[PDB]
């Protein structure tokens, strides 16, 4: 049937920007398009329908246009709160001549940029209680940042390049922050071997190293 | 795809589906009281008339046997105003008929003078050498 | 609008999930439709049902395998068969007019469809090295490790707790299982902090008091 | 290097056209009579991608030839039968006073004339029950309705009445489109368009005040009024759900046969078998009233939504629009419907009896040049059919946008072949087209 291309597929605007989300219908639709915004971990919330009327308690800087075939989301004035993906969908059938939500778009990721914060950064030793299990995760967190960090592990002053997963929260609806968890994992036989465990973050200018030694905790 | 399925596509990439569109214009009738049956006559009637209006034009313009041709006869401008482009790649063919819809008798009148009464003269002094 | 009916199944099964209304009925008409939503990729929809007859419309790769009912005044169903762990999902029910976007969703029902069995968490407490000197702020957590399905739902003191929360998102390592961490800045004035870590699949509930050195 | 128009061919173009419609059907019955030409069972819809095309419900004359058609059909089932003007003859009578029911009394007459044996030179007497709506007194005895209108005819009670869906098929070089909107205005655009060469059946079932079998509405019940400010319209009613009926004639008939000249039987009533008990239909009382409440939600859409809103028992006229009427069961039947608009609506024991009639001389559409006797059928008539609309009307003068109120109306067929037609249009393919190209012809 109709297809629904979205794009860009990610975006970055600062703080007081304007960005437009495009949406293409390969068959006319008419004016039957809406626009959602989610957030990490919530159900989509509906910003327009009818492609350009505004749902209610929706702010005034969310604006739609287009009609047929081509449709746009405007954000004009991002704010922090507005960091989400968009999706837009169509709201009409051709085959049945019927009015239903259907098929979405792709999606488009926006990033907003806001004013630097260097993080703080926190490292962990495992409890005691993680070894007997054998293995053995190391915890590494930058807390409250913006733009993006680099995190390095050392292992008595070897780069590790395996074992690490990071996860990164959503942007804060405040002030654009991110939260950083960064994990080293180890089986319980290498972590004994080895001494001092490092997270080495990394902001522009500025890295900041945690370190410590097993002996010590 | 199907009939009429090029109506969802502008006029360059109608010309797939051509040879399809000419598939129902004698068709649907070929399997079978007054009432009804002198209706169906009427119809068998009907789309065999039609059939070769459209030919008999063929013939005239020397379009006959292809759904593509090539006439000689150059269009007055003023009809349209859009890049050739701009036309082929963005209308469904019907939306473009309705802008041209105006002037077509002229074009008929000149298919078959300007370039077919005139090229079978042509023709005849070469058929004399 | 509150899905259930999610959890974890193995590939081949069935399941039935369920969309139920409060606050309003189907003696108004509407359009209710299931969304499913993969873990890190877009919305995706399987179908809409019209309240006032049950008619009835479907996603292609849907029909025939999924099926939507209008069991109630209240209550709409999703039928699912054959599933696979390409079904794994958060499932969504909304509610929309004609033409009108959804302007209702429920919170969403996650189904995993894996070949595992339900393992409930490993709590881990997460503070500083005992060595270093007191310092006035701590940042202390839980590490909630080797759980399956999702979600696990974290809550600190009892949810009396939040400010100064962050719960980061779980990852699933490449064993199938998820691991998810969670920490809270206190002082150096704070009594011990306690994370209560629900596992629903499991019916697990454990603490664990946080308190540095 | 300027451009030449040149020729091309199979071009989709569309044309609003009309062009007689073609009769098919599914695989003796008067509305096929078997004459139409069976279809194949592939209904190749075609979707059209990024299309839209007007329909005006109302301007399509397929609607037009419906009603004709089916006219048409109707006399020519009616030639081959035999006349029965021998019946005018004048009739004693008395009031049936066997086992009647005590609502049911004057309904029927038994009645006995002198009218003739099949010879030349002999009479007979015969006697039959009749109901009193096919008869007047011949001053202040009795004779037939019609025998000062044009004369009454019946033969050929084997040809069933009961409908059969007809199918219409465009012409070659012809397409129906058609329109899957559920949303559709019975005027203007539709986005949803696709085509099919040809239609599914469609009953020639007929009513007088409420649809019956028609498709239901895709949505939502909808209402089609054509401008409504104009309430000399008639308001077709769309339900998006069916709602049972079920109806009978109780009466256990009997039938009698009677040679009126050689080769002329002529059908008489029978005495009837037990009690006699009045026609009746039932309904659901509880969806009656849930799907008003559909109705006024509609109605409110064209005015303020604290509107009054009200039904009423009709407002007279000639019988065949002042009660609902039907032919279920091979059977005229008749109904005192005003029992069902007996509500108002304001902002914010399951089942129901209707009374019935039967008239045995049926005065066929607004025709007054013909009339048809309708056969007696033995044994009690079950009827069960699907309500599917109303026709409704508006009275006028109303002010302040309040307490408007409607009645069961109209009874034109045509609206009743509209309920299904709206849905579409015809249109003319015209392949023929040229544009302009970069090409001039080859040297010959
Ligand atoms: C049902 O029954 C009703 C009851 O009788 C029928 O009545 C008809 O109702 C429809 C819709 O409600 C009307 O259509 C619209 O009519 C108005 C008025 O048209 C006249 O005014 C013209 C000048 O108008 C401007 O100035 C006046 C004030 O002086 C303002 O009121 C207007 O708003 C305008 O600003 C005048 O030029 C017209 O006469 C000329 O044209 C006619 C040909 O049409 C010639 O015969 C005349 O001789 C003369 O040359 C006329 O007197 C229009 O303003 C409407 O135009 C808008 O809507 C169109 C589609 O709906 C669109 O194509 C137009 O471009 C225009 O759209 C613009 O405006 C809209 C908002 O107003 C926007 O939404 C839009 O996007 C765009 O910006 C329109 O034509 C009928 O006129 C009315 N009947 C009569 C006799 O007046 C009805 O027909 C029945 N319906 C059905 C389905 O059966
Ligand atoms: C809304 O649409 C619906 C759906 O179309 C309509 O509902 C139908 O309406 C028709 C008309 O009212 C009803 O038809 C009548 O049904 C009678 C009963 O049929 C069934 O029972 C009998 C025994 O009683 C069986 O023999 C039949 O078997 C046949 O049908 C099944 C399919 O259902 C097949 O599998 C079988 O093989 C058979 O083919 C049924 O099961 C039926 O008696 C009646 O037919 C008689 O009358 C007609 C003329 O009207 C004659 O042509 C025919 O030959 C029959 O007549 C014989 O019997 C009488 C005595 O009983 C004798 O006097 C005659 O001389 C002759 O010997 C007819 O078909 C149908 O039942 C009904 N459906 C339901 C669900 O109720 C609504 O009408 C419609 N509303 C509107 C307003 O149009
Ligand atoms: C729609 O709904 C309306 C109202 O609900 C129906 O209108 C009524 O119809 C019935 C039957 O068609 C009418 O009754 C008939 O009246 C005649 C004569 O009645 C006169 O004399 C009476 C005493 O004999 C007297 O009571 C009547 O007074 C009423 O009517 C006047 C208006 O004219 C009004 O002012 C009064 O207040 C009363 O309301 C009146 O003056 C009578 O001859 C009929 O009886 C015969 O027929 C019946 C069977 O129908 C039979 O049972 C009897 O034995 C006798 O043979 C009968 O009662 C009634 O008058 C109508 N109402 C009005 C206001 O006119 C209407 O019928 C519905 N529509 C349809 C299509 O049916
Ligand atoms: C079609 O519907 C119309 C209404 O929607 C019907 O109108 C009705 O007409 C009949 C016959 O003319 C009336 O019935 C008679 O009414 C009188 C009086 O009834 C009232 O008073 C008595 C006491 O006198 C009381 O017992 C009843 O409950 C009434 O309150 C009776 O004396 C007669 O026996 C007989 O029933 C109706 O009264 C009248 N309806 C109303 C609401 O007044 C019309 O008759 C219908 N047509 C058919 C053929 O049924
Ligand atoms: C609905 O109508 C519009 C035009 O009226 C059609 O738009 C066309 O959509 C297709 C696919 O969505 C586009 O095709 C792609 O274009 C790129 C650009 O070069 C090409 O490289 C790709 O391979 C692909 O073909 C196309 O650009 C676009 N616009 C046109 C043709 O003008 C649409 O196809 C219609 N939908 C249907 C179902 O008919
Ligand atoms: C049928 O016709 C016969 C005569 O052909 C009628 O019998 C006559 O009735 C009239 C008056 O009723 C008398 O003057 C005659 O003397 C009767 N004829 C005989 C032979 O006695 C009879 O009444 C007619 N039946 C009907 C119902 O009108
Ligand atoms: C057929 O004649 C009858 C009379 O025999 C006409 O009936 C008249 O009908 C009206 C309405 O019910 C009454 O006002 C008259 O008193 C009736 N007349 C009699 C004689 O009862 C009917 O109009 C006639 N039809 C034709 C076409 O003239
Ligand atoms: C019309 O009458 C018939 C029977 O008299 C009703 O049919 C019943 O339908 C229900 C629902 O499926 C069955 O459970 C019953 O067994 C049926 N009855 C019989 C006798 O078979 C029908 O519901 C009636 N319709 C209305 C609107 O009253
Ligand atoms: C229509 O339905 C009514 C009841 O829903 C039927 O009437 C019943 O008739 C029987 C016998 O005639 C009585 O014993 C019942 O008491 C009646 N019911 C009520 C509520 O009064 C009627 O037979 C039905 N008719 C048809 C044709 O289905
Ligand atoms: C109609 O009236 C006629 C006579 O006027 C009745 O005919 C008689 O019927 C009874 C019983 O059926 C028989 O015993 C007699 O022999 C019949 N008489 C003749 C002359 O045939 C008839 O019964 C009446 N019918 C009704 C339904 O009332
Ligand atoms: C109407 O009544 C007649 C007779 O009163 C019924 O006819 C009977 O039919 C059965 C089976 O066909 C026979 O066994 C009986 O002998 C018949 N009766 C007589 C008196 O011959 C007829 O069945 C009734 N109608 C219905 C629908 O039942
Ligand atoms: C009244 O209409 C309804 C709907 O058109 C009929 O119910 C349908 O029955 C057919 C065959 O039994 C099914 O395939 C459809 O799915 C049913 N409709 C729905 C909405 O589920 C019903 O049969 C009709 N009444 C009669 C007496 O035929
Ligand atoms: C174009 O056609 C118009 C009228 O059809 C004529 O008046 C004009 O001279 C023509 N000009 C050219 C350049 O063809
Ligand atoms: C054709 O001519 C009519 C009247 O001369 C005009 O109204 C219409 O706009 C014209 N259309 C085209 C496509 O030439
Ligand atoms: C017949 O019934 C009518 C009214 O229904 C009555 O006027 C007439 O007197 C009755 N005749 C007999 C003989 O019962
Ligand atoms: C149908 O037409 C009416 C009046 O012209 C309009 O208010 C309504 O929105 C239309 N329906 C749709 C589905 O657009
Ligand atoms: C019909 O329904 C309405 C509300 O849906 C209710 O107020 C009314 O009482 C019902 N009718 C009857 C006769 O009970
Ligand atoms: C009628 O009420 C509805 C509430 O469902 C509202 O949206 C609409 O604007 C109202 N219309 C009028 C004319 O008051
Ligand atoms: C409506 O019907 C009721 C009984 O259900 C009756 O009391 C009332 O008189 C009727 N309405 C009118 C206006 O006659």
């Amino acid at each position: 049937d109709i297809v629904m291309t979205q794009t860009p597929a990610s975006v970055e605007a600062a703080v007081g920007g304007t960005v437009a989300i495009k949406c293409q219908a390969s068959q006319s639709i008419r004016s039957y398009l809406a626009w959602y915004q989610q957030k990490p971990g919530q159900p989509p919330k509906l910003l327009i329908y009818e492609a350009s009327k505004l749902a209610s308690g929706v702010p005034s800087r969310f604006s739609g246009s287009g009609s047929g075939t081509q449709f746009t989301l405007t954000i004009s004035g991002v704010e922090c709160d507005d960091a989400a993906t968009y999706y837009c969908q169509r709201n009409y059938d051709s085959y049945s001549g019927a009015y239903y939500p259907n098929g979405f778009g792709g999606g488009t990721e926006v990033v907003v940029k806001g004013d630097p914060v260097a993080p703080s950064v926190l490292i962990f030793p495992p409890a005691a209680d993680q070894v007997a299990t054998g293995t053995v995760t190391i915890v590494c967190v930058a807390n409250k940042y913006f733009p993006d960090v680099t995190v390095t592990w050392e292992v008595d002053g070897t780069t590790q390049t395996t074992g690490i997963e990071n996860s990164k929260t959503p942007q804060n609806s405040a002030d654009c922050t991110y939260n950083l968890s960064s994990t080293l994992t180890l089986t319980s036989t290498q972590y004994n071997s080895h001494k001092e465990y490092t997270c080495k973050v990394t902001q522009g200018t500025t890295s900041v190293v945690q370190s410590f030694n097993r002996g010590d905790c | 795809l199907g009939f009429l399925g090029a109506a969802g596509s502008t006029m360059g990439a109608a010309s797939m589906t051509l040879t399809v569109q000419a598939r129902n214009l004698l068709s649907g009738i070929v399997q079978q009281l007054t009432v009804w049956g002198i209706k169906q006559l009427q119809a068998r009637v009907l789309a065999v008339e039609r059939y070769l209006r459209d030919q008999q034009l063929l013939g005239i313009w020397g379009c006959s046997g292809k759904l593509i041709c090539c006439t000689n006869v150059p269009w007055n401008s003023s009809w349209s105003n859009r890049n050739l482009s701009e036309i082929w790649d963005n209308m469904t063919w019907l939306q473009w008929d309705k802008e041209i819809s105006n002037y077509t008798q002229i074009i008929y009148g000149l298919l078959e003078e300007s370039q077919n009464q005139q090229e079978k003269n042509e023709q005849d002094l070469l058929a004399l050498d | 609008l509150v899905e259930s009916g999610g959890g974890l199944v193995q590939p081949g099964a069935s399941l039935t999930l369920t969309c139920t209304a409060s606050g309003f009925s189907f003696s108004s008409d509407y359009y209710m439709c299931w969304v499913r939503q993969a873990p890190g990729k877009g919305l995706e929809w399987i179908a809409c049902i019209w309240t006032a007859n049950s008619i009835s419309y479907y996603a292609r790769w849907a029909k025939g395998r999924f099926t939507i009912s209008k069991t109630s005044s209240t209550t709409v169903t999703l039928q699912m068969t054959s599933l696979t762990a390409a079904d794994t999902a958060t499932y969504f029910c909304a509610r929309g007019g004609s033409g009108d976007g959804q302007s209702l969703w429920g919170p969403g029902t996650l189904v995993t469809v894996s070949s595992g069995q339900p393992k409930a968490p490993s709590v881990f407490p997460l503070a500083p090295c005992c060595g270093d000197t007191p310092s006035s702020t701590v940042t202390l957590g839980c590490l909630v490790k080797g759980y399956l399905p999702e979600p696990v739902t974290v809550t600190w003191n009892s949810g009396t707790l939040t400010n100064g929360v962050r719960t980061f998102p779980s990852v699933r390592q490449s064993s199938g299982l998820y691991s998810l961490s969670s920490v809270v800045s206190v002082t150096s004035s704070s009594q011990p902090v306690t994370c209560n870590v629900a596992h629903p699949a499991t019916n697990t509930k454990v603490d664990k008091t946080v308190a540095p050195s | 290097e300027n451009l030449w128009v040149t020729v091309y061919y199979g071009v989709p173009v569309w044309k609003d056209a009309e062009t007689t419609l073609f009769c098919a059907s599914d695989a003796h019955n008067v509305w096929a009579t078997h004459a139409c030409v069976p279809t194949d069972p592939n209904p190749q819809e075609i979707h059209l991608e990024n299309v839209t095309e007007e329909f005006n419900m109302w301007k399509n004359n397929m609607v037009e030839q419906m009603h004709t058609d089916i006219i048409s059909l109707w006399d020519q089932s009616l030639k081959p039968c035999v006349k029965l003007t021998p019946l005018c003859v004048t009739l004693q009578c008395t009031n049936v006073t066997n086992n009647i029911t005590d609502d049911m009394r004057g309904e029927l007459k038994n009645c006995s004339f002198n009218m003739t044996t099949e010879l030349r030179d002999k009479k007979q007497k015969v006697y039959s029950l009749f109901y009193r709506l096919d008869v007047v007194q011949i001053n202040e005895e009795y004779r037939l309705i019609n025998c000062n209108t044009s004369a009454i005819t019946q033969a050929c009670p084997k040809v069933s009445f009961e409908p059969i869906p007809i199918h219409y098929c465009a012409p070659a070089g012809f397409a129906i489109l058609k329109c899957k909107d559920k949303k559709f205005n019975g005027t203007g655009p539709c986005p949803s368009v696709s085509t099919v060469q040809c239609t599914h059946g469609i009953k020639p079932v007929v009513s007088t005040q409420l649809l019956l079998n028609g498709s239901l509405a895709e949505e939502e019940v909808m209402i089609r009024s054509e401008n409504i400010t104009n309430n000399a319209k008639n308001i077709l009613v769309q339900f998006n759900t069916p709602v049972q009926i079920n109806c009978t004639r109780p009466n256990n008939n009997t039938r009698k046969s009677i040679r009126i000249g050689p080769g002329q039987a002529f059908y008489a009533t029978g005495d009837i078998i037990g009690d006699i008990r009045q026609a009746h239909c039932n309904v659901s009382k509880a969806t009656w009233n849930e799907t008003l409440g559909k109705v006024v939600k509609q109605l409110r859409k064209h005015f303020g939504n604290n509107t009054i809103i009200r039904f009423a028992n009709s407002s007279g006229g000639d019988l065949e629009v002042t009660t609902h009427s039907f032919n279920c069961g091979g059977e005229f039947f008749y109904c005192n419907t005003s029992g069902l608009f007996n509500s108002t609506w304001i902002s914010n024991n399951d089942s129901i009896t209707l009374p019935c009639r039967i008239k045995q001389i049926i005065n066929m559409w607004q025709r007054i040049g013909q009339a048809m006797y309708a056969p007696p059928i033995q044994g009690v008539i079950r009827c069960v059919s699907n309500i599917t609309g109303l026709i409704l009307t508006r009275d006028g003068g109303s002010t302040n946008s309040t307490t408007e109120t409607f009645r069961p109306g109209g009874g034109d067929m045509r609206d009743n072949w509209r309920s299904e037609l709206y849905k579409y249009k015809v249109v003319k393919i015209e392949p023929l087209g040229v544009a302009p190209t970069r090409c001039k012809r080859r040297v010959v």
